[PDB]
């Protein structure tokens, strides 16, 4: 149990995160790395 | 007085350990680079051989010299001596 | 005399109640590292502490009942 | 019935010399050079210092950093002052019982004032420790405030007690070894004890890091 | 413990052969010795003074200093390594200085 | 001895079936040290270095991210981990100025799971500088 | 100049170290019982 | 032993402490040495600067 | 001799403060080991020491105030 | 006798340091264990020991300076 | 007469040491649970282990000292 | 009175030396926790016991000479 626990939050939303700050951290270089991962492309679709 | 005996320690310093820079001292202090640690040396056996750095008889005669002073202060109350002499 | 035998016993009983308080140091010493893990605290964590406070307590009262009837 | 040990009877004596000379002893130990290289002597002083001044900032971190600059010359007295006395026949300073309360009072009582010029309410309103409950004000007010005064007695007495008593563990068994005149297999065993126990004895200088650094903490909680 | 009481024993029959070969050493020293013989009678004569009391600790307490002669061999590179590291910091901040300098003429 | 060390990143391999006697992992609930034979746990990882030390010399100082630690009954670990980067591809210039400014948002927060979200990013920042 | 070395030193701090006064008063009147006990002997 | 008294010892201390306040003062830092590399560089490069403006 | 027993008592009915001695050396122990695993200090966790430490000290002094209350 | 009995009085009232002689080896023996586990003793973790160093080692010499008020 | 009374308020003076023949006793034994979950050794956990040796044994021997005053 | 007072003397001291003996159960005992979470035996995991046996032993011990220092 923590602060992400007990409040409402769920391990990938943990997991998004931690792993987003060190795609923030890299150089110029490693960017692209951090952009070719990036798996922001699933729509979502509910019928209502 | 008082210049009496700061030139005693002035003396016990630059020349056993350490002779020390700021020029106007600089081959001054490569005087004890070389230093009179090979004049201190003969006193014990050799033993004492790591002075070369971190040196023995230019510290180690000042702690002889401050036992052999508090010796004599205790010298009156620890008698103990018989009519004679010891072994 | 009979003052002798009063006043070290009177002493000497009080020394029952240094082990209550040693018992009564875990108890508020594993409650912490017992909610740490598991903050359920409003529920039987507290009522589990205090339950076992007042019952090493009453390892400790109960010789300075019988410490006072020494001198009385 | 193989190994009888012996014991003298013979008082321990802290007799009181000439002090005014013994305290200034371990002032020229250390020198100060006036040179950008220096002579391998005063440098490995000069980096034990900048070891620990580096703990004793650490914590801080204030505009209380100005006090640590004296902090530094605390340890480097009573670290000597206890590290010479190890000699044959010296004479220690904190020994006595009479300088040490010289040493609590006017540093502790330097740490009381430095907030009460400052905060002026909130610094005894540390007595106020968290959200109040009820039944247990009149209890902790009567024992936070008792644990406060003990502490120049706490910090003055934990020093002089130790110390003495390292200097009679010192005779007792090394006064055992000269009336050890019956069987002399158990003689260096007392002897092995001493050459271990002198080892401990420079725990003389781990009881100097706890006397700077209670300080601290009584002058980090204040301020 | 078997092995470690025979391992200071072989230390026994290999500390009674290192004291030979530093009594070869004295046997050296048959002839040629001038210096030990006129101070080993103040020595002799001031123990038969008031020398001994309960002080077989003043021997202890130069006995562990003795073994820090040892490290203090290995402590001329500490002090010397300060030096030296002390010595380059100079040696690369001159190097610095001087070409920021000319570069910027 | 007779053990096996696997490190995969999603994209890339690291290790394959070639263990070194010790492995360094940051815990979610403590830390731990694998010394051949461990008593075998479910792990899951928090922002922290991993010093694998190789047989080899010397170590190798890997940083994972969030993953799972899996040692199971016979001596084998599996290390699978989502981002696990070295040390040089990082640069610590930026990694100092990311700290403070989530401390700014963190009065700045109105909600209670949002602030929340807030204290999940300082603690992976945090592990970031005492890393380098 | 035992003192201008350190005088910078010294109204900055001594404003609240240089209360040996308490010391001075637990001091003197420590010396007020032993005087009197061997007063009574 | 235990002893009596007290008038003596603690007026001896103050006195030392003018002495190691006179001895330690005199210290160096190595991390000041890092710091006068720093102001050195801004310096000529605003230098440079004001020779670019001196150019644009 | 009636005093005899006045002072050989309260030499016995000090050693109950002993007990919060070592009773406290655990529960200011237990917020080391309690705290890295879970940071939440400003939350009850410190409380629940001070009210530890409190409760528990309050077995001491009142050990302290038998030899008092013996003695005169 | 008043000198006999103080000579007994002191020698029970010695002991109140056991529980501080001991109490002292438990916060600093789960400070081994809680910097073993996250190493961040820098804060709290290490101050939260000599703070529990204090208020323990408050109550060692706090006995024996009765020890002594009853011996002179 | 008092010839008894310098032997037991010697002799009771001794058994304060018994709380720190246990107090190294767990610090010694709480090292190696630190230290098998983690093998640092050669970092700051040895360094606690005799600074918590030290700070013991410093409230350890000078229990001794008010035994050999009663003594001597 | 001379064999009277001798011996309780001795018999009192040797309480302390026990007193050690609950410090090698944690010294002893807490190899146990330490060996199922790591199996690197005769690593110093076995040997830093020995570096708190017979330190442990070594309060033990020491109280043990007092008492035949006062046998005599």
């Amino acid at each position: 149990v923590a602060y992400w626990r007990q409040a409402g939050l769920s391990y990938i939303r943990y997991s998004q995160i931690c792993a987003k700050a060190v795609r923030d951290a890299l150089k110029a270089e490693f960017k692209a790395n951090a952009e070719k991962t990036s798996g922001s492309n699933v729509k979502i679709v509910k019928v209502k | 007085a008082s210049v009496v005996p700061l030139k005693d320690r002035r003396l016990l310093e630059v020349k056993l350990g350490e002779l020390p820079s700021w020029i106007l001292m600089r081959d001054f202090t490569p005087s004890g680079i070389a230093g009179a640690f090979q004049r201190g040396y003969y006193r014990y056996y050799n033993k004492y051989v790591n002075v070369k750095k971190g040196s023995v008889a230019g510290l180690s005669m000042v702690l002889a010299a401050y036992v052999v002073f508090n010796y004599c202060r205790s010298y009156k109350e620890l008698k103990h001596e018989r009519l004679r002499k010891y072994h | 005399i009979d003052t002798a035998a009063k006043f070290i016993g009177a002493g000497a009983a009080t020394v029952g109640v240094a082990g209550s308080g040693a018992g009564i140091g875990t108890v508020f010493g594993s409650m912490i590292i017992g909610y740490a893990r598991n903050p359920s605290l409003k529920q039987q964590l507290f009522s589990y502490a205090i339950l076992g406070f007042a019952l090493s307590e009453a390892m400790g009262l109960f010789c300075l009942m019988v410490a006072f009837l020494i001198l009385f | 019935n193989e190994n009888l040990f012996a014991s003298f009877i013979a008082p321990t004596m802290m007799g009181l010399p000439i002090v005014t000379l013994i305290i200034m002893f371990p002032s020229l130990l250390f020198p100060t050079p006036k040179r950008l290289i220096n002579n391998r002597t005063i440098s490995i002083q000069q980096w034990l210092i900048q070891l620990t001044s580096k703990q004793m900032m650490a914590i801080h971190n204030q505009k209380g950093q100005t006090w640590s600059l004296m902090l530094m010359s605390l340890i480097m007295f009573i670290g000597s002052t206890n590290i010479l006395g190890l000699l044959p026949h010296s004479f220690t300073p904190t020994t006595q019982l009479s300088m040490n309360l010289g040493m609590a009072i006017p540093l502790w009582s330097a740490t009381v004032f430095t907030g009460f010029r400052y905060k002026t309410k909130t610094s005894l309103a540390h007595f106020l420790p968290q959200g109040t409950p009820a039944l247990l004000i009149p209890m902790l007010v009567i024992i936070e405030t008792i644990s406060l005064f003990i502490q120049p007695v706490a910090l003055a007495v934990r020093l002089t007690a130790n110390i003495t008593a390292g200097h009679l563990l010192i005779h007792l068994i090394g006064g055992a070894t000269l009336a050890l005149l019956n069987i002399n297999t158990m003689t260096a065993f007392i002897t092995f004890t001493i050459l271990i126990l002198l080892t401990i004895l420079e725990f003389a200088v781990a009881l100097i890091q706890a006397y700077v650094f209670t300080l601290l903490v009584s002058l980090y909680l204040h301020d | 413990p078997p092995l470690p009481e025979h391992g200071g024993k072989v230390r026994l029959g290999l500390i009674p052969e290192e004291f030979f070969q530093f009594l070869y050493p004295k046997t050296g020293v048959t002839g040629p010795y001038v210096l030990g013989t006129g101070l080993i009678l103040y020595l002799l004569s001031k123990e038969i003074y008031v020398i001994t009391a309960e002080t077989f600790s003043a021997i202890s307490t130069i006995g562990v200093l003795v073994y820090i002669v040892k490290k203090y061999g290995a402590s001329i590179g500490a002090f010397a390594d300060k030096l030296n590291e002390q010595k380059i910091a100079q040696l690369e901040e001159v190097k610095q200085a001087s070409i920021k300098q000319i570069q910027d003429a | 001895g007779q053990m096996s060390f696997t490190f995969a990143s999603p994209t890339q391999v690291f290790f394959n079936g070639a263990n070194v006697r010790q492995v360094d992992v940051p815990t979610q609930t403590g830390a731990f040290g694998i010394l051949a034979s461990h008593v075998p746990t479910l792990q899951v990882l928090r922002p922290g270095l991993v010093v694998v030390h190789a047989e080899d010399g010397t170590t190798s100082k890997y940083f994972v991210s969030s993953g799972s630690v899996t040692v199971n009954a016979d001596s084998s670990v599996q290390l699978l981990a989502e981002e696990a980067v070295t040390l040089d591809m990082l640069d610590p210039g930026v990694a100092k100025a990311n700290l403070e400014k989530a401390q700014s948002e963190l009065l700045g927060a109105a909600d209670e799971a949002s602030r929340a979200e807030i204290q999940i990013r300082i603690e992976a920042n945090e592990a970031l500088v005492k890393a380098l | 100049f035992q003192f201008t070395g350190i005088k910078k030193y010294f109204n900055s701090y001594t404003l609240t170290g240089r209360m040996n006064c308490v010391l001075a008063t637990y001091g003197g009147i420590a010396l007020l019982v032993l005087y009197f006990k061997l007063r009574s002997k | 032993d235990t002893s009596t008294w007290f008038i003596t010892i603690t007026s001896m201390i103050m006195t030392l402490f003018i002495l190691f306040q006179l001895k330690i003062s005199n210290y160096s830092y190595p991390a000041s040495p890092e710091s006068i590399e720093l102001k050195t560089q801004k310096h000529s490069t605003p230098w440079e600067m004001k020779w670019t403006k001196i150019y644009l």
